[PDB]
């Protein structure tokens, strides 16, 4: 698959780089490492802040707003490895901006990179 | 593993001279050996390892295709390199526990030729803004004294670091404005969010003077993360995601906009071409080349790796030639020499490409560069 | 020192008093700047927007320490009750340009 | 012919409270008949628009309603959904809103409200096609506003 080619999502397995829902992620999967789709693996923490981007989700023809928030505090896994930019901005535009380490307000003030979830935040445009 | 050409044809010259040496009658006799003085023709590569706990650093021979040292950072370090050869040096981050416990920011200085540190610099309240590795969120003043550093929260903010002194001085209220550009001793501009350049004229005390140009782009149009800056030509060579050009011209103390440049035919942006990757541009100072990473690719796949690389002419934007890389590259780099060597790096095949910058020809390569590669980085001694 | 917090956690901005000192959040701002209010008011904000914010007071602002407020989705509210005269000034964490301040007269 | 209610109980506004001066004018007429603002980017009223919101509006809202100690007006959003016509926006300087944003019929000419009114559709900073109180012609020349 030519890595150039326009992104086409995809809703049957969210351990592929392809799902919908990670339009804008950058880093690795949590569910590869003990989390889920949308949920932290145990022993990391949750941070608040996030940049996020607005995914169309193939099943419904809708656009979601993903808010991709960084499980912290642990070396980074290693598995499901992806990197996505579906409207991703520069640094100078940090609510789209996905190559800085969205872990502020991670409990302990965790900032080491761990992996990411994909959580909707609501419906987008 | 597998070995190069290079390092094929560097294994054997060893092993014919130990040979030769055993059988001379000489004896083995272990000691640390010193790296050989800095030249135009090293090359530093970071590896940021894919955002792990633990990164690396290889110094390279570009002109032997050799590994010639190694330096061990923290989490996604900035590395920085005096433009006169006399150190090198980065702002890390450690942890008490491996990823977890006390978290330490400091500033680690190291002697070019032995690698030893020199100087270990700890920086107050961990203020590093930790992000993908950008060349200039981390600076050297022109004279080699002075370390700035980017803060991206509780606010925008730069750290000053007194290098000569081994210190660190104090924090810098700056605007809504990222990257560091230094011009003098005091003074360094910024990209700002409304399209506007800042720059910041500060001292040893009282509030920086911070005075911005005009905006010089819109808000549609995208400046990529790293943008080409050659201190010694006070020349800031900046690409747009679909490979506009904006160079501007900082040499007589305050910013002069050039005229704007298409790096892509009338014929390629309508084909689909667009720049993309990490290290997207390079720039020649002695020749005034611009060297921009280019391949076909939908609109937001922009940090994918590009097989095409075009050089243009920056005083008037013509189109000098097109090298079919041959692999796929991520960051682009050159030497700042009279017959400059092109460096491309692939950040999947963890190899570093050296190519004539002239003809395009791959002349040898250097693999097994640890995890993910992503940065290089080279010395403007002339 | 400066504030209590009515609530750890975001809420239903449904459940906003009404007559309430609110700020509302939307196209990247804190759409009143500079609320003034008295001493022992309790001053709601709301997004109203998809994109996720929240009020962040630097250390040495409301205390001591700093206050990193919760993220609010969509319809969320988060409140703050000022015990101190004094101007207070806030941004939203992953949004640093965003700015704001409570004059507390 | 336009609903015109009280943006907060929803009672029928009484324009017989209205100053019997500026209410004859044929922009009042065209709007209390279409429910449309003919000022509307009108390069003849601006001028006096704007000194029209300097002295009544610019100390809560802002220079540019750009919001201070009251709501910005320059955006998208709006605390009540229908000042995004001009029917709803009449309303809330008519009737009142809360607070310090009372009715402002003691204060100001039917003519003159328009006009006001006109001034802070000029300050919009959004995207022209979402300018829903602008003709065709009107969102053609409308250009976001910047200090
Ligand atoms: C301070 C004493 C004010 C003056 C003078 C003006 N306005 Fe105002 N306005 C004020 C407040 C505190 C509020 C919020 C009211 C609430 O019930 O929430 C408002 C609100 C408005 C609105 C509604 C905005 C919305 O988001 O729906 C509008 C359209 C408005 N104000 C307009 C307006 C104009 C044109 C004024 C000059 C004649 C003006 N206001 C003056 C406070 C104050
Ligand atoms: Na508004």
């Amino acid at each position: 698959t030519d890595p150039r080619a326009k992104w086409v999502p995809q809703d049957n397995d969210i351990q592929a780089c392809d799902y919908w829902r990670h339009c804008s992620i950058d880093g690795n999967i949590c569910d590869c490492s003990g989390g889920s789709l949308t949920n932290c693996p145990p022993g990391t923490k949750l941070a608040t802040a996030s940049w996020v981007a607005s995914c169309y989700n193939p099943t419904d023809g809708q656009s979601y707003l993903i808010a991709y928030r960084d499980c912290c505090g642990y070396n980074v896994s290693g598995r499901c490895p992806c990197l996505n930019t579906e409207g991703e901005l520069p640094v100078y535009r940090p609510e789209f901006a996905n190559d800085i380490i969205w872990c502020f307000g991670a409990e302990d003030d965790a900032m080491t990179y761990h992996c990411t979830i994909s959580p909707i935040v609501g419906k987008a445009s | 593993e597998a070995e190069t050409q290079a390092q094929e044809t560097q294994g054997q010259a060893a092993a014919r001279a130990a040979a030769a040496d055993l059988a001379a009658g000489q004896d083995d006799e272990p000691r640390i050996l010193e790296a050989p003085a800095p030249d135009a023709r090293r090359v530093y590569v970071n590896d940021p390892a894919h955002f792990a706990a633990v990164t690396q650093q290889f110094v390279i021979d570009g002109e032997a295709g050799r590994v010639i040292g190694m330096i061990d950072g923290g989490f996604l370090p900035n590395p920085v390199v005096a433009d006169d050869g006399s150190f090198i040096a980065h702002a890390s981050t450690v942890f008490s526990r491996i990823a977890r416990g006390e978290r330490t920011d400091y500033v680690e200085v190291f002697d070019p030729v032995t690698l030893l540190p020199t100087a270990d610099i700890e920086l107050p309240d961990a203020p590093r803004f930790l992000v993908g590795t950008y060349p200039w969120m981390t600076s050297l003043t022109p004279d080699g004294k002075t370390l700035l550093f980017y803060q991206f929260s509780p606010a925008p903010a730069v750290g000053v670091v007194d290098l000569e002194g081994k210190a660190f001085k104090r924090m810098l209220d700056v605007p809504d404005c990222y990257h560091i550009f230094p011009t003098a001793p005091d003074t360094f501009f910024m990209h700002c969010r409304d399209g506007s350049l800042a720059k910041v004229a500060f001292g040893t005390e009282g509030t920086p003077e911070i005075t911005h140009t005009e905006v010089f782009h819109p808000e549609d149009e995208f400046l990529i993360n790293h943008p080409a800056y050659s201190q010694k030509a006070g020349r800031l060579v900046w690409p747009t995601y679909t490979g506009k050009i904006h160079q501007i011209d900082l040499s007589s103390g305050d910013a002069k906009f050039l005229p704007a440049v298409e790096a892509l035919t009338e014929a390629e942006r309508a084909d689909g071409w667009r720049p993309g990757g990490w290290q997207q541009v390079a720039y020649h100072r002695a020749l005034d080349r611009i060297y921009l990473l280019v391949d076909q690719r939908d609109e937001w796949r922009h940090k994918t790796a590009s097989r095409f690389v075009v050089v243009l002419d920056a005083k008037t934007g013509e189109r000098l030639a097109k090298f079919e890389m041959g692999h796929e590259i991520d960051s682009i780099n050159v030497s700042q020499d009279e017959k400059p060597l092109l460096y491309a790096l692939s950040t999947g095949d963890k190899t570093l490409y050296i190519h004539d910058a002239e003809s395009g020809e791959e002349l040898r390569s250097v693999n097994q560069l640890g995890h993910g590669p992503q940065v290089i980085t080279t010395a403007d001694m002339g | 020192d400066k504030a209590t917090i009515p609530s750890e956690s975001p809420f239903a901005a449904a459940e906003v008093a009404d007559g309430a000192i609110v700020v509302d959040i939307a196209k990247m701002k804190y759409e009143t700047p500079e609320l003034h209010v008295k001493v022992g008011d309790t001053v709601t904000w709301i997004n109203r927007e998809a994109m996720p914010h929240n009020v962040h007071f630097v250390a040495g602002v409301l205390g001591e320490a700093a206050l990193k407020g919760p993220m609010m989705k969509k319809e969320q509210a988060y409140s703050l009750t000022f015990t101190e005269a004094g101007t207070y000034d806030y941004h939203c964490t992953p949004h640093p340009f965003m700015r704001g301040k409570v004059v507390v007269e | 012919a336009p609903q015109f209610f009280n943006i907060i109980d929803g009672s029928p506004l009484n324009f017989d409270d209205a100053m019997e001066e500026g209410r004859d004018t044929e922009a009042v007429k065209h709007f209390l008949e279409t429910g449309e603002n003919v000022y509307n980017e009108d390069p003849e009223i601006l001028p006096e628009a704007e000194e029209l919101y300097a002295g009544m509006c610019s100390g809560c809202h802002g220079h540019y309603a750009e919001g201070k100690i009251g709501p910005g007006l320059n955006d998208a959003y709006w605390t009540y959904p229908g000042n995004e016509t001009d029917v709803g926006l009449f309303s809330t300087l008519y009737g009142g809103a809360t607070g310090q944003m009372g009715p402002m019929w003691g204060s100001l000419t039917l003519d003159e409200m328009l006009r006001t009114m006109a001034w802070v559709r000029h300050l919009y900073t959004g995207d022209p096609k979402d300018a829903s109180w602008l003709t065709d012609e009107q969102k053609a020349g409308f250009t976001p506003f910047q200090p």
